[PDB]
RNA sequence: AGAAGCUGAGGAGUCCAGUUUGACUGGAUAAGGUGUUCGCCAUCUCUAGCCUCAGUAAAAACUAG
DNA sequence: CAAGACCAATCTTTACACTCTGTGAGTATTAAAGTTACCTATAGCGCCAAGTGCGCAAAGGATGAGCTAGTTTTT
């Protein structure tokens, strides 16, 4: 039960502490160089308690001249046991005299009851330094210590890689070093005269076998410990995730009755293995845990108040992280590495401990994947996965690929909590300007919402002193409390503003929130995909879905149009054709010469026909993209969308326009036009190819696409500079 | 790190002394009308004026020259993340303590270990002509020749920003000697500025003996440092330094634990007593706190009885923060670390409440 | 030798000690009690143990729950 | 008062010269390719010229405003 580790100037470490051990202690991250001289450290500090000649490590630095390893163990437990006046043995006795004999005698009669008798938790502390000519030294010069030390808390390590199943020597290790039994009591010659008595056609046969062969094969006499393995094969009835299972099993069952605790070190435990064996392998080990647990009213014989031993993981797999959080819970830490800015190794803790029993429960693979990320942006809305996860969008940009999206609500936030692991993963929150200020018509007024006022709460620092540059977060802060009224006006009828553009409150709202991981977006989604430099492109693809997509419904598709042209009017009655005539079809079927020439006359008649009914309509150019964005299921300037505006009863003539144009003209359009249905990847898709073939560069296109979509290129180098400013620390 | 031509050209010359450069001429020294002659008791302090060529290039030389070359770990001050709390962590796993302290620890920096010590981080070449070298340049941005001490020559003053980076650097080959020795003996070594702190986990008298002060005499007269006598403290199972008690009843495997003494929480503890107490703020002040305002600072009058009262407020919440600041650091080291007795961590639990309960009620009562 | 010592200049009242009939000099208020490695140390309790003026440069850590 | 104990790295290796192609006895005796080769970065605030500056610190309207600044250690 060890509960402090310190490394100072050895290898990759300056100055390292582990602490808060639990049972089933975790270890993940992306450089493996600083677990494995994690590893090579513990298996340096017990190689020189048993007093074994190895290699002393390297140095960090050579401008030092020492390296020192700590170690801190938890002596409680063996201490009330040898203290009781029931014990009375010499095993009790000696431990006494070796550990707690020389801190107790310098001690009045004050401290020692009362005082260290209650509840205290009593430690011992070893430190091991090496010196720069190779020299070695303890804290505390006895070797009958170090002894004690290491029997009393022994070191198990298992390597899942390289492992070969035909060597079972931890298997008799840990059960021979775990049982209570003293085996120098069974005489030799009774055991073989017993053996002879049962297999014999004459007296003393076997008995003479015996000598004969050992008078020929007279070799060095046997240790306890072979002894005891002999007896524990010839007892039993017979003898690479099957031998961990069995290792861990019995290191569970053997400790129970027994005041020794070890410690274990696990490496890759997922090696060739499928994702239900390393799920069930977890569950299984959970099971027998709890098998053994004696908690308030579960007693009876059978089950046990002994405490569990310390295990520690080192994995790359989220299933066994997932499961091992979903199982334990709180018996469970999480610990990421990473490395520092000039080059050294970091041990951090991830929570892992979640007050949410519904998120326990939808635990899933993505939350796990979560771990295992360099850079999380998260997201509220299912467009944003589908704008940030495009492939040909990312192709451009191979920096922004390295980070990976979420959807989060407010609650899964404050139960993942990102802000605790803060330096070892990096995040990003994004969100819209609407769930800070809300706007109503009715009352020309603005309004704080809860987020805002818990925003500001938090900015603001009471219990302080005076410090340059500080006073202007507090003019910010009074600035923000003071706009709550903030009387402005609106023009078209409650659709647009007289001059606040929502630009600059925006940018100020950022620049105060930037310390806090936040980022507020202008508008929406669908805002920033189609702007007034955006409408040839959108037009563009219309065009091109009018001209794909569309097909004639009847299998003879010459009769069908000369029927439906000698029946309806080309230009006056070119609406009902349209209607009609073309369908949405999954197969585009070829036509003749002149059944795609009229096909294509029809189409150009269309499209003109359409350009000049929204430009004749519509002036300003500027409502275009108002209705454009709005019937996408979006809001505008007014923050406000169909369902609002129509319960709030405003703007009849601009919803009445947007449903006729609905339900009169783009009919084929209505299909995808509402949220999550995928004119995102498409819209995208279109306006890279067309980008592509316009330009050949890769800086012409990058500059044309900043162009088109401002706000979206911005967040994706903001993201890409913030993620190649940590680049060399996150990256083993 | 080294610097060639064009980074004392761009970097660390930018402007002050660009017009030197083209014309040829010697960059000159810190002159007597430059600097100022601060006076504290036995110190002397040098004060640089705020508006010269030569404070600039001494924060380009702190920020970006002289921050990169490496120090030693027993080093605690001037460093970035070093702090007393630090300087005494390390020693709490022994049970015999020893202090010792260096006389004139800057005045007795010879200039010549300076420039050796900085030498191989400066490249070898002529910054101006053949006249003047760029080390050379560099060094007389550092120097002072002081008018008291014309026997000893140039050295580095106390009170410029470059000269605590300088001691470290030059310290770092006696820091390296004297932990090397302290080694082989099993003796924690720590060092904050010029004091010098030892510590023993085993039980023997090897730092009450006159053998260990010759060792580190000796150590120290390599480079013409000198101890002070009257400053030698050696003590076992507890030892308080500045009011920092560290105690360690001793035993193996026996771990310490750090508090701090009544006497250092006096001044809070009386400051708290008066204005629970219901005393003027300009007695509280001027008593217990060393803040005055004096009427020559005064420029505008104006209004007379309104500035005086915020001032004083402000001093007296600008205090109680600090040190609530200061309590809060050390809940944090004992956060980390994990060495500081429960009951002094119940105790300043208790001040920090009631020193916040002040706070509010005095942000109370000036609203009202 | 050497090393410290010290941010200074003072003043009013009171006490002690010395010289001295009449003034001067020296020491002194973050109090009292207890234990001490005797330290300019630790700990405990109050009602918290005098006033005026000058001077105050630099580098690090700390605004938690 | 003097005193053994006087840092690490400074880029890294590697290697005979002559006329003779096998052998060399200086009072004080490395060096030239190859492969790299590193990063330093900013302070009150606002404004217009958009960072190379200017103004101002009363608004404001170009020189009345008005104008504080933490603890501890070294020292």
């Amino acid at each position: 039960t060890i509960e402090s580790i310190r490394v100072k100037n050895l290898l990759s470490f300056d100055d390292v502490i582990l602490r808060d051990f639990r049972d089933i202690n975790c270890i993940i991250g992306r450089n493996n160089v600083g677990k494995s001289n994690l590893l090579k450290v513990i298996r340096y500090f017990y190689a020189k308690l048993e007093n074994k000649k190895v290699i002393p490590l390297d140095f960090h630095t050579n401008y030092n001249a020492v390296g020192e390893i700590t170690f801190t163990f938890d002596t409680t437990r063996i201490k009330k046991i040898v203290t009781s006046r029931k014990n009375n043995g010499r095993f009790h006795k000696h431990i006494y005299n070796t550990l707690f004999k020389s801190s107790s005698v310098k001690l009045n009669f004050e401290e020692l009851i009362a005082r260290k008798n209650s509840t205290n938790k009593s430690f011992f502390s070893l430190t091991l330094t090496i010196c720069k000519d190779d020299s070695v030294m303890w804290s505390v010069d006895d070797p009958k210590v170090r002894s004690l030390l290491a029997t009393l808390y022994p070191f198990l390590y298992i390597e899942t890689r390289h492992i070969d199943l035909y060597d079972w020597n931890p298997i008799w290790k840990l059960i021979s070093n775990l049982n209570s039994f003293n085996f120098d009591d069974v005489d030799h010659d009774e055991l073989v005269n017993f053996l002879d008595e049962k297999i014999s056609s004459r007296k003393g046969d076997y008995k003479k076998y015996i000598d004969r062969v050992v008078s020929v094969i007279d070799t060095k006499p046997y240790t306890y410990k072979e002894k005891v393995i002999n007896y524990i094969k010839v007892a039993i009835k017979g003898d690479s995730n099957k031998f961990l299972e069995t290792l861990l099993h019995l290191l569970i069952t053997l400790t129970r009755t027994e005041f020794i605790s070890p410690i274990v070190y696990i490496d890759e435990p997922e090696v060739g293995l499928h994702p239900k064996l390393a799920e069930s392998f977890v569950s299984n080990l959970n099971k027998i845990y709890s098998k053994f647990k004696k908690t308030s009213e579960l007693s009876g014989p059978g089950r046990y108040k002994t405490p569990y031993p310390n295990i520690f993981y080192s994995t790359h797999s989220p299933s066994i992280l997932k499961q091992t959080i979903k199982l334990f819970g709180k018996d469970q830490q999480v610990l990421h590495f990473s490395k520092k800015k000039d080059g050294s190794t970091r041990v951090n803790k991830i929570n892992s401990t979640y007050s949410d029993e519904r998120f326990l429960n939808i635990f899933s693979d993505n939350e796990a994947r979560l771990f295992f990320s360099e850079y999380i942006v998260f997201v509220e809305g299912a467009t944003e996965l589908e704008l940030f996860r495009n492939l040909s969008l990312l192709n451009l940009y191979p920096a922004f690929s390295l980070a990976d999206i979420y959807d989060a609500n407010e609650v899964i936030l404050a139960n993942i909590n990102p802000g605790y692991s803060k330096a070892s993963i990096p995040f990003v929150i994004i969100k819209d300007i609407d769930t800070l200020i809300d706007y109503s018509i009715k009352t020309e007024k603005f309004s704080l919402r809860p987020l805002f006022e818990k925003m500001i709460k938090e900015l603001t620092k009471e219990f302080d002193y005076y410090d340059t540059g500080f006073g202007r977060v507090r003019k910010e802060i009074d600035l923000f409390s003071d706009i709550q009224s903030s009387t402005k006006k609106h023009m078209d009828s409650g659709l647009f503003f007289k001059r606040f553009s929502l630009h600059n409150l925006s940018s100020r709202i950022n620049k105060v929130s930037r310390k806090l991981n936040r980022y507020f977006m202008t508008t929406t989604i669908e805002g920033a995909l189609i702007n007034e430099q955006s409408l040839p492109y959108f037009f563009n693809w219309i065009g091109d879905v009018i001209l794909t997509q569309m097909t004639i419904n009847n299998p003879n598709p010459d009769k069908f149009i000369e029927a439906m042209r000698r029946r309806y009017n080309i230009k006056s009655q070119v609406v009902p054709l349209f209607k009609s005539v073309f369908c949405i079809g999954l197969n585009h079927p070829v036509y003749s010469s002149a059944v795609d020439k009229q096909a294509l006359r029809i189409k150009l008649s269309f499209l003109n026909y359409l350009k000049r009914k929204v430009y004749s309509d519509f002036n300003n150019e500027k409502e275009i993209v108002l209705a454009l964005r709005l019937a996408f299921g979006g809001k505008t300037e007014t923050q406000y969308t169909l369902d609002k505006l129509r319960k709030d009863g405003e703007a009849e003539l601009f919803r009445e326009k947007i449903k006729n144009y609905k339900n009169n003209e783009l009919f084929f359009l209505e299909p995808q036009m509402t949220k999550t249905s995928g004119w995102v990847t498409t819209f995208l898709n279109y306006t890279i190819e067309k980008i592509t073939s316009e330009e050949s560069d890769d800086d012409r296109i990058r500059q044309k696409l900043s162009f088109i979509f401002p706000e979206i290129i911005s967040i994706i180098e903001q993201a890409s500079s913030s993620i190649e400013a940590e680049e060399s620390s996150l990256t083993g | 790190i080294l610097v060639d031509k064009v980074f004392y050209e761009k970097i660390l010359s930018v402007e002050s002394f660009k017009e030197n450069i083209i014309t040829q001429s010697a960059i000159p020294k810190i002159s007597n009308k430059e600097v100022r002659l601060i006076s504290s008791g036995s110190k002397i302090f040098y004060a640089i004026n705020n508006t010269s060529p030569h404070s600039h290039v001494q924060l380009r030389l702190n920020r970006f020259f002289l921050s990169h070359i490496p120090l030693n770990s027993a080093a605690k001050a001037f460093v970035r993340g070093g702090s007393y709390l630090k300087y005494l962590e390390p020693h709490i796993y022994g049970s015999s303590y020893c202090r010792l302290d260096i006389s004139s620890f800057f005045n007795n920096i010879s200039f010549d270990d300076v420039k050796q010590s900085l030498s191989p981080y400066i490249k070898d070449e002529y910054l101006i002509g053949t006249e003047q070298k760029l080390i050379d340049a560099i060094l007389n941005s550092v120097g002072y020749e002081s008018p008291i001490r014309k026997d000893k020559g140039m050295i580095i003053p106390m009170g410029f920003r470059t000269s605590p980076a300088i001691s470290n650097i030059v310290f770092r080959k006696m820091d390296l000697l004297i932990q090397d020795f302290c080694a082989k003996k099993g003796v924690i070594y720590s060092r904050y500025a010029d004091d010098m702190l030892f510590s023993n986990p085993r039980e023997s008298k090897l730092l009450m003996s006159d053998y260990f002060i010759d060792e580190i005499s000796s150590l120290l007269s390599i480079m013409g440092f000198n101890i002070n006598q009257s400053k030698y403290i050696s003590r076992e199972k507890e030892i308080s330094i500045n009011g920092y008690v560290i105690e360690n009843k001793g035993g193996n495997g026996s771990i310490g634990t750090i508090r701090l003494s009544k006497s250092k929480l006096n001044t809070v503890l009386k400051v708290t007593h008066a204005l629970a107490q219901n005393i003027p703020y300009k007695n509280i002040c001027n008593k217990y706190i060393k803040v005055r305002l004096k009427e020559k600072n005064i420029k505008y009058e104006s209004k007379k009885d309104e500035f005086e009262k915020k001032y004083y407020r402000d001093q007296l919440i600008n205090y109680l923060g600090g040190y609530r600041s200061y309590l809060i650091s050390l809940v944090k080291f004992h956060s980390e670390y994990k060495c500081v007795n429960s009951d002094f961590i119940i105790q300043i639990n208790g001040i920090l409440n009631d020193i916040q309960n002040h706070i509010q009620k005095i942000k109370k009562n000036r609203r009202l």
